[PDB]
């Protein structure tokens, strides 16, 4: 099957019927972190959450960052947006961080207890009316009900394709955000400015010339 | 069956089947049949372009003198722009070449005219289409193919002789031939250059430098000038 | 600042010690030729001395009443006053590399106990298995907490003890 | 029976004559294991092919440099190419390591798994990255003219010629390096100096090779 | 050659090679990064 | 069967059932039949909006060069008054196209389920549903006599040609900075000095 290295041997824990059918399996565990199946279940969940919040974050970087080079949406840089936003806001940042810690803690603890038991949040009485729509959809990490409003998860023949598009765009958005961080430290300009500088002179403006990434040259 | 050396033996993959087969393959480049089809096609195409090229240089020097054929791309004039001529050549040659290559990789699959559904080219062998390409034939194909490959090999040698004689003497083929007919003992390649373990002397290149076209300064080098004498 | 310590870029005994070391190096320098090898060595020494004092004054170190850099070992006080790079980041760097070494040794022991000659692999090292475990040991904290949570990190009370336990 | 590098001594047991250029030369026994000998066969072929390629580059550039064509001598060529064009050094280094690491990692994991790079995972290609022997990857790309599948005895002859010219170019490249380290000149300058006075311009006149 | 690599696999030889590697790595770090006290 | 390249091997999932099935899929984008359904409908939609777009770019500029409220180029159509701001027109556009688009999508999901007028419950499209090819009031002039096939193929050919034409207008206008019929007039005035290679190398 498909692998991250054609020719390397696939590890025995990623070549099982419980692992081959997950999403985006390419036999990539050179550190052997997923040998414990409970650990692989937990790491599947951590990967899905990092994928989804990395896509949402990198979209919040790029689409305001692309449209600010167009006409509308005078938006500051992402390493400057929190300061301008807290100058425009109504609350200090500590109060807003406390509110988001309570609001995220409730939701994350719901997801926590649904990881610990799959049939957990469907207790009758536990919720006013959201208790019957807070179960899973037989595959943990992929909930239904109020999550997924448009009903696209219902169709079974598209479903592995939807999963694999999600995991590829998510891993790619994780690389995008780590590149946003490193590009921010090495250059000091925005990522669209880095893309414009690589398009203006590709053979002279890259990470071999920034003087930071490999300083032995 | 005549050979390139009379008395020796041809290589085992050269039976005598193809036209112009005289058992000449010292490197063994035709031992693969799938390679040998491609190289037969390439031999025919190089030979036909070189025959047309030698005829073009000869008629170009006879009919229009004081035009050095190595400078024909430079000193031509036309209201036709250079990029327009190059674009017409690009699209039309890409067309013709892809038709011929599709006949190569799929034998007998582009016989039918695409615009007119009436006309289909008859079945044939690769490299030798026929039909409208051959309206009139003098004699038999089994000798004319041999004549074609012989005149073509001779014209390939003639074209590389034209290129070297133009880079060394700076004159056309008829002018260099009249130079050799004036002083045969004094105008040869042995009479212009020599390498002895003391010193080496090579002829000066008569094509000067990068040639200035319309503001682009085309670099014009002389072929392997360090390895000449 | 913290504990009555002045910053080293503000401390005067720090500059006095810098000047004193440069004075000792130039007193050793002034008894040679200009472009000779002891002169080049002492000028490189003076260059490294000036660069080291500039780097210590740059990093925001705290000097005392004698002009020497003092370190702060309290997580909250150093994270508050910007001294986290001297104990806190070094202690987590050390715990990473020390647990790396310990986890690679533990995996080598458990790998060689399952053979007919565990002691013979302890004397003569299985180099490919040691390099495989050495490369795989970069995810040692994750594997350590996973072996902790499964109960396979510990041996039970099948251990060796004395008659009064 | 077969000619040995050192007449009179028998060849070692691990060198049989199946290999191209097998003269029984292993006095330090570096290849007693068959897998280590397999790896060293491929390393010998890679070093040999790079030395042939680089040595032809040395010879052609020096022929072009002695006659007044403006070519640099090979110990100055990288500097004058980076400075003549507007090429930055580290970006060309990193692009070289990108392309070379791609190709060389394909070769590495085809040594590890001896048929695996022709699974179609690279773009669509199959059996054109399947090897034929250790160090002999002839398909449609690497052997386009197709000499490794017709006249197999002539192909063994070409294997012998390839290993011999490769060893000769390896000692030639070591020659260029040590030759320039002693004389401080381009190699065909040294050839012309040897042709001027053979009896007096040689390695026993430098003061470097024998310092007595 | 198999026995020579088995001897090189022994404990004091590998301890020598590994401590030479570790000490040399620390020495090269302290050369190119002279005198690190913080960070 | 006509191919995009005669003699080439055609994919097995392309079988002439679609209008304009010439076997052209070198990137193998439609091996899934469900994706092929979505791509056929999206080809029809992009093609028909491209046909209306190329007509709306040609015909006002073709009438402005000859003997009417505005003779303004297509890319400067936003900076004109139109009795109202463009935002309100955007809102009206999004409401009415939300209606029409969601009704067409519900036809595509369940064919035979979006046919009758909901207000006037006797008006109805006939049972020859064919998602992408409605009929009824959408064919008021009594067409589809020549059966359906040749007109479908003419529809997809004019549509692909107009998609290429609109990709044209965007590219030509972004590079040359001018209007497309003036670009055609410069190509007709002197084609041998006005190619893409000439205008590219003029920079
Ligand atoms: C393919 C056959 C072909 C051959 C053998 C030549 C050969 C030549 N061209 Mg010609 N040309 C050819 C096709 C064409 N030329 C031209 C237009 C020109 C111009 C404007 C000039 C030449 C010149 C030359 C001469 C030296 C160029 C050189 O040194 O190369 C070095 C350059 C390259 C190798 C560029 C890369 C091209 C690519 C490999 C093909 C030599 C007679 C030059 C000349 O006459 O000066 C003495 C010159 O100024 N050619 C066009 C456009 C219509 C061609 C297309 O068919
Ligand atoms: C879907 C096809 C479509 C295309 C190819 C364009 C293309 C364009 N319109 Mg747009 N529009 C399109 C749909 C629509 N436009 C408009 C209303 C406008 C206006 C009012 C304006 C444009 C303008 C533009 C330009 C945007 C350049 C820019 O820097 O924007 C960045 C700026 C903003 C996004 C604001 C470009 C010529 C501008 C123009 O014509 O200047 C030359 C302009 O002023 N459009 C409406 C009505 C809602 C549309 C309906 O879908
Ligand atoms: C376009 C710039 C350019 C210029 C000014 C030169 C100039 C020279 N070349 Mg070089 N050459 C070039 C590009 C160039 N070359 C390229 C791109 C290649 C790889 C195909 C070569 C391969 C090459 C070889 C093998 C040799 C030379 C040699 C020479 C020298 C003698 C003239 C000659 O033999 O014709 C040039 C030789 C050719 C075979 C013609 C190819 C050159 C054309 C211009 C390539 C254009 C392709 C490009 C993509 C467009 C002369 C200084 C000779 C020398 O003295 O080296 C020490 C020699 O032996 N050249
Ligand atoms: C090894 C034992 C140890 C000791 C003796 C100290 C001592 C101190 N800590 Mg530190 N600290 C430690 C380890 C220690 N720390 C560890 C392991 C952590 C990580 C959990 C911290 C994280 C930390 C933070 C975030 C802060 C301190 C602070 C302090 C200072 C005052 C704390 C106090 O008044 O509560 C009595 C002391 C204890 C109960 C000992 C344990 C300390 C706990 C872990 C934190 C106590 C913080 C305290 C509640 C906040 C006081 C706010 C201050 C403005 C009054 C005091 C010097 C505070 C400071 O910076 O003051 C200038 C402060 O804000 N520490
Ligand atoms: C010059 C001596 C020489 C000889 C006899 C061979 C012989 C062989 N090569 Mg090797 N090769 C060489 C040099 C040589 N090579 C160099 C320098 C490289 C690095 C570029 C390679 C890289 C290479 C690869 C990647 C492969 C081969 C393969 C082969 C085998 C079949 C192809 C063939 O028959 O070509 C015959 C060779 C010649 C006729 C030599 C021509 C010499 C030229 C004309 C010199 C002039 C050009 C130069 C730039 C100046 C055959 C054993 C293939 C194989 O093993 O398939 C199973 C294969 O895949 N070779
Ligand atoms: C056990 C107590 C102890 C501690 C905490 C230190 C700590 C230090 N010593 Mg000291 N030293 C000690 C004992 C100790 N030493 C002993 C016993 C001797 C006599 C043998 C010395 C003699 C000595 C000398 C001569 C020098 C030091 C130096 C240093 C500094 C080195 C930093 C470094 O190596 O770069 C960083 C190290 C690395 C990057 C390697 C780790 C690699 C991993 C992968 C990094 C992971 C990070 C995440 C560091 C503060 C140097 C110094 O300048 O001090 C200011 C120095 O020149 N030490
Ligand atoms: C964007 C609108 C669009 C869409 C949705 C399609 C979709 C389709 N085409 Mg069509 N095609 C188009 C535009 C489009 N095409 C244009 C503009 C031309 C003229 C060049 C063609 C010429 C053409 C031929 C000759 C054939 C098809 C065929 C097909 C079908 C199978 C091929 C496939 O799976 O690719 C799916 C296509 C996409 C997923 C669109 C990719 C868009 C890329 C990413 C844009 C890249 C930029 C662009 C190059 C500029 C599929 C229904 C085959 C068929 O059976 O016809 C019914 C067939 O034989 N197409
Ligand atoms: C010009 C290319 C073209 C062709 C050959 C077709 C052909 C077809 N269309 Mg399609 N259609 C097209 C463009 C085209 N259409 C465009 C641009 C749109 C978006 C408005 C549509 C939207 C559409 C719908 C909603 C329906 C059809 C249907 C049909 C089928 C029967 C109707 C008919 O025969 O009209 C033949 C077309 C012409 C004779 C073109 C006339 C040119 C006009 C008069 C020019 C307009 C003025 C211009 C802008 C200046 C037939 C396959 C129907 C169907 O399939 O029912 C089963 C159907 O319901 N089409
Ligand atoms: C697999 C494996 C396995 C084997 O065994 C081994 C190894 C190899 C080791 C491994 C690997 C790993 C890795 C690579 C990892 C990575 C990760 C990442 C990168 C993540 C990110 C991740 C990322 C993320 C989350 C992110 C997110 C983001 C966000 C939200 C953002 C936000 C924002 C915005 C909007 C803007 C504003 O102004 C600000 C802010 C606030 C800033
Ligand atoms: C066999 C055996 C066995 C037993 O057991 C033991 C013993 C005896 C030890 C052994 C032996 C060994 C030996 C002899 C070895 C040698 C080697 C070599 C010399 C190599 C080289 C090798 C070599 C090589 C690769 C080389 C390569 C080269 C090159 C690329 C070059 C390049 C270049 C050029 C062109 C020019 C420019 O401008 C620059 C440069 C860049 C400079």
């Amino acid at each position: 099957r498909q692998s991250w290295l054609p020719g390397s041997q696939i590890p025995a824990h990623l070549d099982t019927p419980a692992a081959q059918a997950l999403a985006g399996n390419f036999g990539f565990d050179p550190l052997g972190l997923g040998k414990d199946p409970v650990a692989l279940r937990w790491y599947q969940q951590a990967e899905l959450i990092h994928c989804r919040t990395a896509m949402a974050g990198v979209a919040g970087i790029l689409i305001p960052g692309l449209l600010t080079k167009a006409g509308a949406l005078n938006v500051p840089e992402w390493y400057d947006a929190g300061k301008v936003a807290i100058e425009n806001s109504f609350a200090p940042w500590g109060s807003l961080l406390a509110v988001q810690l309570f609001l995220c803690g409730f939701v994350e603890a719901k997801r926590w207890q649904d990881i610990r038991k799959p049939g957990s949040q469907g207790e009758p009485g536990s919720f006013l009316g959201f208790e019957a729509s807070l179960k899973g959809t037989s595959e943990l990490g992929y909930p239904g009900g109020p999550f997924d409003p448009l009903g696209l998860s219902k169709e079974a023949d598209k479903w592995a394709d939807w999963k694999l598009k999600e995991v590829k765009n998510g891993r790619l958005a994780m690389l995008a955000f780590l590149g946003f961080v490193a590009q921010k430290y090495a250059t000091g300009a925005g990522p669209v400015d880095n893309l414009a500088a690589h398009l203006k002179d590709p053979w002279h403006v890259n990470y071999a010339t920034n003087g930071v990434s490999l300083p032995f040259l | 069956r005549p050979l390139w050396l009379p008395g020796s033996t041809p290589p085992a993959h050269l039976k005598g089947d193809l036209p112009g087969d005289f058992g000449f393959d010292p490197l063994g480049l035709g031992a693969n049949a799938e390679s040998l089809k491609w190289f037969k096609e390439s031999e025919l195409v190089h030979s036909r372009w070189a025959m047309a090229a030698v005829a073009g240089i000869l008629v170009q020097e006879i009919v229009r003198p004081d035009v050095f054929w190595y400078n024909a791309g430079k000193e031509v004039e036309s209201p036709l722009g250079p990029l327009g001529l190059l674009a017409v050549e690009f699209f039309l040659m890409h067309w013709v070449e892809v038709r011929r290559w599709q006949d190569l990789r799929k034998p007998g699959s582009v016989d039918q005219d695409p615009i007119f559904s009436q006309y289909k080219l008859p079945p044939h062998e690769v490299g030798y289409p026929g039909g409208v390409f051959a309206p009139f034939i003098p004699g038999d194909l089994a000798e004319l193919k041999v004549k074609e490959i012989k005149n073509g090999r001779l014209a390939m040698l003639a074209f590389v002789g034209f290129v070297m004689a133009a880079q060394v003497t700076g004159k056309g083929p008829i002018a260099a031939l009249q130079e050799h007919l004036a002083d045969p003992w004094g105008t040869t390649i042995f009479s212009k250059a020599a390498v002895v373990p003391g010193q080496a002397v090579a002829p000066p290149c008569k094509i000067p430098a990068s040639v200035s076209y319309k503001g682009i300064e085309i670099p014009t080098p002389c072929f392997l000038q360090g390895l000449w004498p | 600042d913290i504990a009555g310590l002045t910053p080293c870029s503000e401390s005067k005994a720090y500059a006095k010690l810098e000047k004193k070391e440069l004075k000792t190096l130039e007193k050793r320098l002034k008894q040679y030729e200009a472009d000779s090898a002891p002169a080049v060595a002492l000028k490189a020494t003076m260059e490294r001395t000036k660069a080291r004092f500039a780097n210590y004054a740059k990093a925001g170190l705290l000097c005392g009443n004698d002009g020497l850099p003092h370190l702060i070992a309290d997580p909250g006080l150093a994270l508050k006053y910007g001294h986290a790079g001297e104990v806190f980041i070094p202690t987590f760097g050390f715990l990473y590399v020390a647990g790396y070494i310990g986890y690679v040794g533990r995996q080598y022991l458990i790998a060689v106990k399952g053979e007919a000659k565990p002691t013979d692999k302890e004397i003569i090292i299985d180099v490919p298995l040691a390099t495989k475990l050495a490369w795989q040991g970069a995810g040692w904290p994750l594997a350590a907490v996973q072996e902790l949570q499964r109960g396979t990190l510990l041996e039970k009370e099948e251990n060796i003890t004395v008659s009064p336990r | 029976v077969r000619p040995v590098w050192f007449p009179g001594n028998p060849p070692p047991a691990h060198l049989d004559g199946s290999l191209a250029g097998d003269y029984g030369f292993d006095p330090l026994f570096l290849g007693q294991e068959p897998q280590t000998l397999k790896w060293y066969v491929q390393a010998e072929l890679v070093h040999g092919r790079f030395a042939m390629l680089g040595a032809a580059g040395i010879i052609l550039t020096s022929i072009g440099a002695k006659v007044g064509l403006g070519f640099p001598e090979w110990y100055d060529a990288g500097k004058v190419v980076v400075e003549k064009n507007n090429i930055d050094f580290p970006t060309l280094m990193v692009i070289q390591f990108y392309l070379m690491g791609w190709a060389e990692t394909k070769r590495w994991y085809d040594f590890k798994n001896p048929g695996s790079q022709a699974d179609g995972s690279f773009l669509g290609f199959t059996e054109e990255f399947k090897g034929l022997e250790n160090g002999y990857p002839g398909g449609r790309f690497f052997d386009p003219m197709g000499l490794s599948r017709g006249d197999a005895a002539k192909y063994q002859e070409y294997k012998q010629k390839e290993v011999k010219n490769g060893r000769l170019a390896m000692i030639a490249c070591l020659g260029f390096a040590a030759q320039y380290a002693a004389t401080g000149k381009g190699p065909l300058d040294n050839l012309a100096d040897h042709l001027a006075d053979p009896n007096h311009v040689n390695f026993a006149t430098n003061g470097v090779s024998i310092p007595i | 050659m198999k026995d020579f690599t088995t001897y090189l696999s022994t404990a004091p030889v590998i301890a020598t090679i590994w401590f030479t590697f570790t000490a040399g790595l620390l020495i090269e770090i302290n050369r190119y990064f002279p005198d690190p006290l913080v960070f | 069967l006509p191919s995009w390249m005669p003699g080439a091997d055609l994919p097995g999932y392309l079988n002439g059932t679609l209008p304009g099935d010439f076997g052209f899929d070198p990137l193998y984008l439609g091996q899934d039949p469900v994706k092929l359904k979505w791509y056929a409908q999206a080809e029809l939609m992009n093609a028909r909006f491209a046909m209306l777009a190329v007509a709306g770019i040609l015909v006002p500029e073709l009438l402005s060069n000859i003997g009417p409220g505005a003779g303004v180029a297509w890319y400067d159509a936003g900076k004109f008054e139109y009795f109202a701001p463009a935002s309100s027109l955007f809102g009206v556009q999004m409401l009415l196209f939300a209606w029409v688009e969601i009704r067409r999508y519900q036809d595509f999901v369940k064919p035979g389920s979006a046919n009758q007028d909901p207000i006037f419950t006797n008006n109805k499209l006939p049972d020859g549903n064919e998602p992408g090819y409605p009929g009824g009031i959408f064919d008021p002039f009594g067409w589809s006599k020549g059966d359906i096939k040749s007109l479908k193929l003419k529809e997809i050919k004019n549509g692909r040609l107009a998609m290429l034409a609109f990709a044209g207008f965007i590219g030509q206008a972004y590079t040359t900075g001018t209007t497309p019929l003036k670009n055609l007039s410069t190509h007709l005035a002197d084609p041998w000095s006005t190619t893409v290679w000439q205008n590219d190398l003029a920079r």
